[PDB]
């Protein structure tokens, strides 16, 4: 009869065909916007863990203190004075508690450190002849006592004097040395006078190879922490043979030594994703990412061995075959 | 599909199928039956296993870069900053997006190069005890059991045994 | 082509089909006639069209960029404005070079590939009615009509209804 | 009781060569050109907004030279500037002149707002003969030149909070002064000063007396410079001399406006896309016009042509 | 490849054929022999070169540029001028690497592609007076003597010489 | 027999070579073709391009005229090669945007110049310095003119020249920084030095910087070098009361396909349309290994040092043996 599910006794069928599934899904192609196969797999990574993870590259926490007020000494930054990272996290509730500053070409300064990893620093016996050191300011308050950026020298005048300091100080070690130093913007001419006698001071930072000179700047600027007066920075870089000098007849805040400078493959990223014990080895400002797909979405602004970003959130790898589904009503 | 095999001379899909991507569906005198080629499915999955080999787990190490979002506004050097990564990613976002059609047009293809293969394959093997139905079907013209449609699936049929039975169905 | 049936086992086109890109031309008792496949034209122009929609009015948006052209000789960082954009011109000139290359290889070898559809699916409704004359030409061993050629290519045709007449043709002589 | 049944493709007279992975040229029954190498010869209007600069730069509108009085509260999404353009002010020199305009550029707007500086113990309003507005001598709108009341010019100290949630661009200068002598006649104090400060940043100047070369009657100069000033942050202006007041602030917004050097023709037409060159369309994906561009446009390439297959390959007999 | 001649229904290649890329072996009255097919071999050389042509001294010429190796440190212009020249290198490492890729994979589909069409070539000619053995040799169901075979070989083989008598061979 | 085989076929190697593919890391093909240049010939070929020797001498100290510098007067070059063991041997100084002065000079391709007849009335002209021997006589850089104080006075320079030309003149001056107060007097009179390089369409001011450095040849000063472009039309102008270190002409600044490279490898006769500091590539190849600084018509520079492209089919040899 008609259920008969076998064939006529001296035949039989034998068919080719291929699977299929109830449920597959789009993906492009050269000639197809849309076409269905038997599935797929995201070459695009569009989501973060949500965290920073820390336990493939050193990550620091900055907490209320930018890299370059860590490396100055802010008295609140002081738990980073011998510290070392692959990577520097800068929030954005950090705040300046010092004297108030400004520093020309900042953002090099701040990449220049950051590559560097580390802000291991060597004090120097420089003999500052002829004036008062350890200049201090209520703006910048550690403990209950007026203080200073604890890496810098205030220079100001001893009795009567302030005379030309003449200093030298040689880099006899096999690597680079970074000074940090800067100059003092008084308020008024009277305020000039009183500290450094002189009435037009000047600051000359100079090796065989390179030199600074800096001049200061009288006229009142904002209150910032009860001071109307500013500092400048600037830095130096002294090589192996070379030798570091300072001369100045007035305002210079002078260094207390070097910092150790590294060929390195650090960096300083600004994020104010949480911290915590994971492993991934590539870091987003949005937190951590895994780095099986080739792409992603999730920043621009990565570290670490990432995917590489692009404007799509989706694309989609066909691994398999085209989608034909048997039935044409579910 | 290029070989015009999935969907095209073969109807569509089967649903029935979870043992593999390929295979057969018969009829003969002890009912209807169902099995999967490993081989063929085999085929495809290895070819597109080489695709993600290629693709997945491959990324590069990159450390200290630039700078790529800005505070203020500084004028030329920053324009300067933004349009090099503004350039990149546009690149990168090309790439990734012909990466893709190229890919799936080729995968596409080669499943339905396999599906042609297999066909082709067991053709040779019926040689002139079977003809051609269309939708990927051969009628073969002698009494052919589960052990005889199992030897065409294992590549062990010989078809001088079944040649003159057959050529006397096909033509009389 | 990847598949050698355009400008390979068919010796050439029909500049006289105006009204499809694959077809039909056949002679039998009625005189003789010329059709187009709708279906295996319509699939050809789909895909090329596809190609088209994703090339063509993909264009960016943009804005305020970098100065590319100077008065002034200024040394380091127009060295790198000029090297920057130089870099971004030759890349996208390599994409588009090769996009151009890889899209026409492929569409000759999608076009090949119709024809070659077209004609191993007419050869299996004909089955053991026709044999294969070269040419992309079958003889077909019976008598065919109009009707008979239309249901060919209306794909309804039953080969029962002539095999008889067809494989005593076949073994004759 | 037989019949033949051909298959075949169809065929045009004279197709066109094209270029694949295997030939440099092959021939198909169609093809698209991909690259737009003509253009329409002007700049369309009325897509984009376009601001004709005429004689005016996008820096001299923006500072207020008499004869760019007609751009005062103007906005733009593309800002002409031709070469046939001049400045007929006091002469003046901007240290990174480029970034000034590439910034007001960008912002796309020159809605100025003046306020009340309290300037006392000193002239304002001053003028110049190299600066004409109409038979009077005037000077840049924006800007207020300073001389010394009576028989002094004081250390002056003035501020300005930014009260507004955008930023603010205050544009500024200094005087530089022929002789000692005349150093001395506007200002009193025989070396000039201009602290501009926040509470971020500061820039200091200091003039630099001596003649310059000859513009219309005067060796004299100015040097404008620039503050942006942050919501909640203060301007300061300190000096004992020579100071070129600001008279108010400039509006910055982040805008997807820009400039363009061009003496295209500025006409009706549409098209989403202009050049230095004029206006291209924008169908095909890329172009070899001109590698300046603004708006929806094709990618620029060094290649004049490249032709996509639209058909088949062409076989005739 | 893609059309499973070569690596395929072909178990092997011939390394005793040096005078082309493709051909015949056969074996009839006049005992064995051997010949490339000229046609079929510059087929795919004529696409290979073409491929050579666009890769090969196509060459752009640059002359001052941007340094690429510094002595000291400094920060923020020279990490954009280490960032764009990364940015390049990567770009073009990528390009080439997808060029190899693709190419290899097209040289040996379409080498493929040629080994088949010069199957279904000879297919085409022997008509009904032969069939498919498998492992890519034709059964010839008459005495088909060197000069046929090179009638075959040169594409003038007249089936209709030969039909009744092979007709006969296959069928009785 | 009264029937016949006929069998189809391919070539094949019998031992091919490997390359990657889209489905397969490495596929054994025939034959393959290599697509990245790794070896170079070791030697800068000075055939093709014009390649000039620096030998002791950097590009800048060419320019302003460092004594052991004098070979290269008035020389051009495609491409200017610095040698690492090159050394100043002249007065100490320094440049701000060092970098860009030799970008532009290096591009320009030429160390071209005119002496203009610069009026210096009522200051002493011509001074040196031992840190600067030329032959055995306290000399100077040869393109800039070190004033000083006539005897009694020092008075405000101002001197002019104008740009009747229609092309740009590149002009080189300078400033001296002196080591005391009781040298900034001595020498120029005025307590306070100031140099003011202006034109009709810019101006700079530079100021002195007195104070002690550390020994350069015996030398505690130095000098800050700067430049000026003047445009057809435009008037150069300069005005200084001290310090002043001015400049004896113009170079012309050519619009050209010149560069600058830093290698110590040989320069030699051979037959290259590229360079590199490793030295000379061929340029066959679309792509090379050797390295990304070059000059010419050069293969693009990848991080890969190998890439095979597969010129023959997939080799399947017979396994009978
Ligand atoms: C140049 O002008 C400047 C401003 O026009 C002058 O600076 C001003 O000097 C006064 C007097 O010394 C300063 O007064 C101080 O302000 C702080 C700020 O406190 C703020 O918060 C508390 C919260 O309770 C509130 O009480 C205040 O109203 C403020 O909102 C006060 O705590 C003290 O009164 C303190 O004395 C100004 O701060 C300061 N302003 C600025 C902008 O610098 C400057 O003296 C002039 N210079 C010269 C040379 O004449
Ligand atoms: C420092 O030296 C400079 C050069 O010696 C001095 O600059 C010159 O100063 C005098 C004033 O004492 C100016 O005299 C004026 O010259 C213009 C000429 O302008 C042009 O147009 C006219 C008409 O077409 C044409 O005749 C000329 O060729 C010019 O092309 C006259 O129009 C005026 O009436 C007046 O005589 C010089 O113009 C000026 N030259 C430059 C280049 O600056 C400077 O004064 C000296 N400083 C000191 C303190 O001594
Ligand atoms: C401010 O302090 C500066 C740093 O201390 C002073 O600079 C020093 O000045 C003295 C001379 O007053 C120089 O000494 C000379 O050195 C040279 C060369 O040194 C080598 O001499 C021989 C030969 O090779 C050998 O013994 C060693 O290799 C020496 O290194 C001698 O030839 C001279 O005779 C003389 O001794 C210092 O070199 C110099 N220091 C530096 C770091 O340059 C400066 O005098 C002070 N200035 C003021 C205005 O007060
Ligand atoms: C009139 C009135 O209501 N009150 C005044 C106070 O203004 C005055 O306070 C002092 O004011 C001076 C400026 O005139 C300084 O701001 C000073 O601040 C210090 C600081 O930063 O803490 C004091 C430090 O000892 C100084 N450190 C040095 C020299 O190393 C430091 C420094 O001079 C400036 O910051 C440089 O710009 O300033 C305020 O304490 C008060 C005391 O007067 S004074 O100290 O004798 O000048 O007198 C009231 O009448
Ligand atoms: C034959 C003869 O020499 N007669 C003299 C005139 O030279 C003298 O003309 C003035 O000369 C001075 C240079 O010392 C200026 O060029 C001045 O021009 C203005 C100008 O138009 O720019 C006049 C403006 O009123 C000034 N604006 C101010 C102060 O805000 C402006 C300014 O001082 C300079 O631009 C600053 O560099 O200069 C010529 O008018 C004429 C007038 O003498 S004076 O002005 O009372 O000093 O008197 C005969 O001496
Ligand atoms: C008293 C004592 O202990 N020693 C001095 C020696 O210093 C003096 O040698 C001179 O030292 C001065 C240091 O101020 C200079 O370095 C000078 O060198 C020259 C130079 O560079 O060759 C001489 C040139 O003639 C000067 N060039 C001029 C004026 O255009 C040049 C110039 O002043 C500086 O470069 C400016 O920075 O300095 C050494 O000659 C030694 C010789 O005596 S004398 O003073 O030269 O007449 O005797 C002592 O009294
Ligand atoms: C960051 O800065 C805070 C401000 O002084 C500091 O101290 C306090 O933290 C919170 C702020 O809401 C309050 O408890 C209180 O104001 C402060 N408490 C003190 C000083 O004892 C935070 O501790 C700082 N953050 C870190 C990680 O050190
Ligand atoms: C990585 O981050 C974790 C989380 O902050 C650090 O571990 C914490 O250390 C503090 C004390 O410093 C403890 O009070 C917490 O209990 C610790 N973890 C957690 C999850 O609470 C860890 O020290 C960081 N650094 C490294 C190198 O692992
Ligand atoms: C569009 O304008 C640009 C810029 O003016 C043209 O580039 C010039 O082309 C001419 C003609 O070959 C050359 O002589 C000049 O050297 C080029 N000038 C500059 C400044 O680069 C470009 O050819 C124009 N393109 C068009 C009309 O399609
Ligand atoms: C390329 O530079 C080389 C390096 O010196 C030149 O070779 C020698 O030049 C000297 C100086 O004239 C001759 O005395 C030698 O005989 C040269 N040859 C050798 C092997 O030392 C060479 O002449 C330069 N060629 C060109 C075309 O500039
Ligand atoms: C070409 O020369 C460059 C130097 O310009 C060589 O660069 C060095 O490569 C080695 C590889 O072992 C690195 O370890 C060094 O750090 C590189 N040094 C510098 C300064 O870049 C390069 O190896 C040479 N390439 C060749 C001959 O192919
Ligand atoms: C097709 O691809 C999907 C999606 O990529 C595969 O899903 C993954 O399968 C692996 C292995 O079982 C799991 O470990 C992963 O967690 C899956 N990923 C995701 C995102 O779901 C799936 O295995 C493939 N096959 C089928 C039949 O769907
Ligand atoms: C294929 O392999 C090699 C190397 O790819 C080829 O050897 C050369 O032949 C080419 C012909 O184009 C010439 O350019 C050179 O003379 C040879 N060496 C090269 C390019 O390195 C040869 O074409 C083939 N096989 C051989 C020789 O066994
Ligand atoms: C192939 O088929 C022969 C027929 O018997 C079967 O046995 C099992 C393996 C089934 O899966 C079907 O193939 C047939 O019903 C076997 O006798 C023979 O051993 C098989 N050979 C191989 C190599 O698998
Ligand atoms: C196709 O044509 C044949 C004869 O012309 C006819 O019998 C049949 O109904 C047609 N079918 C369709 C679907 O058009
Ligand atoms: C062929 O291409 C042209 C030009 O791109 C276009 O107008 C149209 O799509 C086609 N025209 C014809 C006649 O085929
Ligand atoms: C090819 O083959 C035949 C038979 O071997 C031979 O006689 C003839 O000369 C050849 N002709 C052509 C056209 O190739």
């Amino acid at each position: 009869p008609d259920q008969n599910p076998t064939s006529g006794n001296n035949t039989a069928t034998l068919c080719l065909g291929h699977h299929a599934v109830a449920n597959g899904t789009l993906v492009k192609t050269i000639t197809d916007d849309q076409i269905e196969v038997t599935n797929a797999t995201e070459l695009v990574q569009s989501i973060s863990i949500g965290k920073i993870c820390n336990n493939s590259y050193r990550v620091l926490d900055g907490r209320n203190c930018t890299l370059i007020d860590a490396m100055l000494g802010d008295p609140h930054c002081d738990d980073f004075q011998y510290e070392n990272w692959d990577l520097f996290i800068e929030r954005s509730s950090a705040f300046s508690n010092c004297y108030p500053y400004d520093i020309p070409d900042y953002a090099s300064l701040r990449s220049i450190v950051a590559s560097s990893g580390t802000l291991e620093f060597t004090a120097e016996g420089f003999t500052w002849t002829g004036v008062t050191q350890n200049g201090g300011s209520g703006a910048c308050k550690r403990g209950s006592a007026d203080s200073f950026f604890s890496r810098l020298n205030w220079l100001t005048k001893s009795g009567n004097s302030y005379p030309i300091l003449n200093v030298t100080m040689p880099n006899n070690k096999n690597f680079d040395k970074l000074y940090i130093w800067g100059i003092h913007h008084p308020s008024s001419n009277k305020e000039q006078t009183k500290l450094y006698i002189q009435e037009s001071g000047r600051v000359t930072v100079s090796t065989e190879r390179s030199q600074q000179t800096v001049i200061p700047n009288i006229g009142s600027r904002p209150w910032v922490r009860g001071q109307s007066g500013r500092i400048s920075i600037y830095w130096t870089i002294v090589k192996p043979g070379d030798i570091l000098m300072i001369n100045s007849n007035g305002n210079l805040v002078a260094p207390r030594g070097y910092f150790k400078l590294r060929t390195g493959k650090s960096s300083v990223m600004r994020s104010d994703a949480l911290i915590d014990t994971c492993v991934s080895e590539c870091i987003t400002p949005n937190g951590s990412i895994p780095n099986d797909k080739p792409f992603q979405n999730v920043n621009k602004i990565t570290y670490g061995k990432c995917p590489k970003y692009i404007r799509q959130n989706t694309l989609k790898l066909a691994t398999g075959m085209r989608n034909v589904p048997e039935k044409q009503i579910r | 599909g290029i070989f015009g095999a999935i969907a095209g001379f073969i109807e569509n899909g089967w649903e029935g199928m979870v043992d593999g991507w390929y295979g057969f569906r018969y009829q003969n005198s002890e009912g209807t039956g169902q099995a999967a080629d490993l081989k063929s499915t085999q085929a495809a999955i290895d070819q597109i296993n080489g695709k993600l080999n290629r693709v997945i787990e491959r990324t590069n190490e990159k450390f200290h870069q630039i700078e790529k979002e800005f505070s203020e506004v500084e004028g030329r050097i920053q324009d300067l900053e933004k349009y090099v990564e503004d350039t990149k990613i546009d690149l990168w976002s090309y790439n990734a997006e012909l990466l893709v059609a190229l890919e799936n047009q080729h995968t596409i293809d080669l499943t339905d190069a396999e599906m042609n293969k297999l066909f082709e394959k067991t053709r040779r093997q019926l040689r002139e005890n079977a003809e051609d139905m269309g939708g990927g079907c051969f009628k073969i013209y002698h009494k052919c059991d589960n052990a005889c449609i199992g030897s065409i699936r294992n590549g062990t049929y010989d078809h001088y045994i079944y040649r003159d039975e057959a050529l006397n169905n096909r033509f009389q």
